[PDB]
RNA sequence: ACCCACUCGGCACCUUACGAGAAAUCAAAGUCUUUGGGUUCUGGGGGGAGUAUGGUCGCAAGGCUGAAACUUAAAGGAAUUG
RNA sequence: GGUGAAAUUCUUGGAUUUAUUGAAGACUAACUACUGCGAAAGCAUUUGCCAAGGACGUUUUCAUUAAUCAAGAACGAAAGUU
RNA sequence: UUGUAUUGGAAUGAGUACAAUGUAAAUACCUUAACGAGGAACAAUUGGAGGGCAAGUCUGGUGAGCAGCCGCGGAUUCCAGCUCCAAUAGCGUAUAUUAAAGUUGUUGCAGUUAAAAAGCUCGUAGUUGAACUUUGGGCCCGGUUGG
RNA sequence: GGAUAGUGGCCUACCAUGGUUUCAACGGGUAACGGGGAAUAAGGGUUCGAUUCCGGAGAGGGAGCCUGAGAAACGGCUACCA
């Protein structure tokens, strides 16, 4: 909580995606670092 | 029905009868424009309200901390090169804390320099800063055993803002293109820890050093969540009066203070303030909270854990009985269950190994709805607020006076407590291993944990994370080599979900500390029942079309009878049950879901309640 | 009045398909990817909805005109058969 | 009398049923159909009056006066309003 | 003359550098003495392997994950390791727009039963409106292209 | 008639009652500066053009004016509003 995040569309032009009722957006970056880089252990998140 | 029904694009009135049981506005261009303008006025006024705190010599100072990552550097070179670009030599001594006003930017700066010998004192200094200036050397690269551990630790407690600086790159001159090659390497390294930043300044160049100075003066820092919900001040001076009445003066920086609060000092513990004044006086009105807590042989020990953890990894919770051992007297405490997720195990069980404190313990339930509620009241009750110059009078035990140092030479800092945080409770932590800490961790072994400012010696209990409907979970002997885990103990609560760091003292190491893991204060939850599981095992050896008989699991007919009711299972996954005792040696015969064979093993599971141990401060 | 032949106009019926069609079927539902005789009206996946709001007609009951936010992967037509 | 069965109701001052007469309001059976008329809604006992209409017949007359149609206008089952 | 593994001489720029050239003065390109490759560590990535749509009956785990769509799982679709495919100094994602689209249709849609012919007739603006008037036949010149 | 460098309801006096519109006037909206041009190649089209050239407008918002062949100028002046 109180993290800052960047959001992008979930790929369906304003519709929700697949199984998920009413969820239309996906997280792309947190605190200025990309989630993909965290998942692959390429960068590190500074706390706040 | 069998009939082609009627169709209409909208419902007929017949259909509606069975089913049974201000103006719109157009935005004209002017009022469209007007709204946007008066909205912008709010945004701009709001930006001023933030900035007024730093506005000038009448405002608050900004706290800068310098941390050289290599002893080659000497921090005085860093500060000196900054001060030159202020272009006022009247700015530029037997001390490590400095107050400066910069005419060029009408800005007030406080510089704190930590003693690089005391690793723990670095964290305490950096914990209070708005800006941390990292010094890098172009000549010698940071060492993994010390220099990196500074960076890694500071990130996990949280940092308000950071700047990368170089001060000596000309020491490798041949042509400045060779300097650029090095600078690119340092930036690529630095960005690994701080991917928000893409520039490292070279202070040997006037343009860069001026650029750095401007940033410290003009720009605002990030907030630190767990800190700013409390109050804190830094001591300008300290004085003592008669068992003592210690006086501190400084500036408020957190959410605020009230004279009825409690005050924590990281090395010494909690104390009560008696008065406040503004540089009007406020006094501790006794309708207040109070200080109550309630209402080479080691090679063998290391080898033991290394061997035992290897065994537990292969065959978890398996137990051996022995001949002439009573299974009852060994094991009577174990209840035996079909499934932990389905058992009705009572939380505040009355068994004698339960701690003496139960009603003595604070229990909360909805931690979320408690946390936010408490803060809302606290910010409303604040008497002194950010930027107030203040004096404070504190009940200070006179014998600790031997531990006081002149604040000009060492960082002395003061933190307000939240109301109930002094009370002990059952607390839960997330935990995962440090970057390469492959050592085995025994579940009972004592550890020192820092979370927020305060730190405690703790002996944990480990378990895996899941959402069981009853909060019952398996106790585990050792920390999993990979997954995150939940650790439980008794400690004083924190409402701010502070980050937590896990380490063990080791004066054999250059930094006196061995680093083990990190995590977060999750919640207080007494319902988080831990059950110690045990597995007994025996060998099926004779086989019939309807029953099988099993050896070695028990040695007395009395024991087979006493434990008859607990279900059996094979590790190949079949269930079964005891029929009856056979003979005097404790053989039994049993029935299962299907065909077994001597390549299978027969097991049974039993469960015992566990309770958290208490904990004590560390210094 | 009736019978036989012819003819103009009309409500229908039976057989056939050079034709057409998703098929039931159709003398028009034909003269269409080989796409142009003249001209009026209406539709653009399923719900929200003939709802809300504005206007206008009526003594009243009500008539005419008539959205959007949001939601969803189908709804629907003809025919035979296990 | 009425129903699957029964009760409310009428009647020994006579019900229901039979005979001779009278009054009122509505409707137009059978003939009546793969038949007729009308712009559509719709239209069926006889006779009289009023005005209108299609098709046919025509070696009469005018000579492009025409086709479709926003606005505007006449009519419009049953129920409903004064 | 073509594949699969121990072994040998040759070739070169990326990079660095005397010099000249370059330029207002410089940096870099073009030229060049010296130095500069054997796991030639002087080490190429980004997305996938049920179908649409190129490419796994491989193997270990498990009973939260994947998936634009259809679907997998109480395992050819998850997770890990081999192997394979595609584009390649580039490759993926979000949003808007164009094409495929004859789902805006003048070229070129549709209205019995699938969304869509207004209860019916009159009628102004608008769009549209039958046939007919010098046609045919002679006599010179005549350019271009090919016989 | 006045005023302008000069034509003209540009302004003043007197007089007449005109002017535009279903071939859409008047009013509302534009996340609207116009054009040369840009993307998308069967053909017809659809979407975009703040931005290297041409033309217009403005110098925080409105108004006024000096000097000069040329300005209602803002790296000129004067007043009000913020």
């Amino acid at each position: 909580e109180n993290d800052e995040v960047l959001l992008a569309g979930f790929g369906r032009k304003g519709k929700a995606k697949g199984d998920i009722p009413g969820v239309r957006f996906k997280v792309v970056k947190v605190s200025g670092v990309s989630l993909l880089a965290l998942w692959k252990e390429k960068k590190e998140k500074p706390r706040s | 029905n069998g009939h082609k029904s009627y169709k209409s694009k909208h419902a007929s009135k017949g259909a509606l009868k069975r089913l049974y049981k201000k103006p719109d506005k157009q935005v004209s261009k002017l009022q469209r424009k007007n709204k946007a303008k008066q909205l912008r006025a709010q945004r701009i006024l709001d930006s001023i309200e933030n900035r007024k705190l730093f506005e000038g010599k009448n405002g608050a100072a900004k706290i800068i901390t310098i941390v050289p990552l290599v002893n080659d550097l000497d921090p005085l070179d860093i500060l000196y090169k900054l001060l030159k670009c202020a272009d006022d030599e009247g700015i530029m001594d037997s001390k490590r804390i400095f107050n400066v006003h910069i005419k060029k930017f009408k800005s007030n700066l406080k510089i704190i320099i930590p003693d690089m010998t005391n690793f723990l004192n670095i964290l305490d200094c950096a914990k209070v800063a708005d800006f941390v200036v990292f010094g890098l050397s172009g000549v010698q690269e940071v060492d993994e055993e010390f220099g990196e551990q500074i960076i890694r630790a500071l990130e996990l407690q949280g940092i308000a803002s950071y700047i990368g600086v170089i001060s000596n790159l000309s020491a490798v001159h041949e042509k400045e293109k060779f300097q650029l090659d090095v600078k690119q390497s340092l930036e690529s390294y630095f960005k690994h820890f701080f991917p928000s930043e893409e520039r490292v300044y070279n202070l040997e160049k006037n343009s860069d050093a001026l650029n750095v100075l401007r940033t410290l003066c003009q720009r605002l820092p990030r907030s630190i969540n767990w800190r700013d919900n409390r109050g804190y001040v830094v001591a300008d001076f300290v004085d003592f009066v008669e068992s003592g009445d210690l006086v501190i003066e400084g500036t408020v920086r957190g959410i605020g203070f009230n004279a009825n609060r409690l005050v924590h000092i990281p090395d010494f513990g909690d104390f009560q303030l008696n008065k406040i004044e503004k540089i009007t006086v406020f006094e501790s009105n006794m309708n207040r909270d109070t200080l109550d807590e309630y209402a080479e042989e080691e090679e063998r020990q290391l080898r033991e854990f290394r061997d035992m953890e290897k065994e537990d990894r292969e065959f978890p919770d398996e137990i051996e009985l022995e001949p002439s051992e009573s299974a009852i007297e060994r094991l009577k405490r174990y209840r035996g269950l079909k499934n932990l997720y389905n058992c009705d195990w009572q939380v505040d069980e009355k068994d004698p190994s339960s701690p003496a404190e139960w009603k003595r313990l604070l229990r909360i339930g909805n931690y979320k709805n408690t946390k936010n509620r408490i803060i809302k009241e606290t910010k409303n009750e604040a008497q002194a607020i950010a930027g107030d110059r203040i004096r404070m009078f504190i009940r200070f035990p006179k014998f600790l006076l031997e531990k006081i140092q002149d604040p000009k030479q060492l960082l002395f800092a003061v933190y307000g407590l939240l109301l109930h945080e002094h009370k002990n409770a059952v607390v839960n932590f997330s935990l995962q291993r440090w970057e390469q800490y492959d050592k085995p961790v025994p579940s009972q072994e004592p550890i020192v944990v820092q979370y927020g400012v305060r730190r405690y010696t703790i002996q944990p209990l480990f378990s895996q994370g899941s959402n069981s409907p009853n909060n019952v979970h398996k106790y585990e002997r050792f920390l999993h080599p990979d997954t995150v885990s939940v650790a439980t103990c008794i400690a004083p609560v924190d409402f701010t979900q502070s980050p937590a760091i896990f380490f063990k003292p080791s004066p054999t190491d250059a930094k006196n500390i061995e680093l083990i893991g990190h995590g977060t204060f999750l919640n207080a939850d007494h319902s988080r029942i831990l059950a110690k599981r045990a597995i007994l095992t025996g060998h099926p050896f004779r086989f019939h079309k309807t029953v099988v008989t099993v050896r070695y699991m028990f040695f007395r007919p009395e024991d087979v009878e006493w434990f008859k009711s607990i279900p059996l299972f094979t590790k190949s996954g079949r269930s079964g049950f005891i029929k009856e005792s056979l003979g005097t040696h404790g053989y039994f015969k049993a029935t299962f879901d299907g065909k077994l064979s001597a390549q299978d093993v027969v097991a049974m599971s039993l469960y015992k309640r566990m309770w958290p141990m208490p904990s004590l401060p560390w210094n």
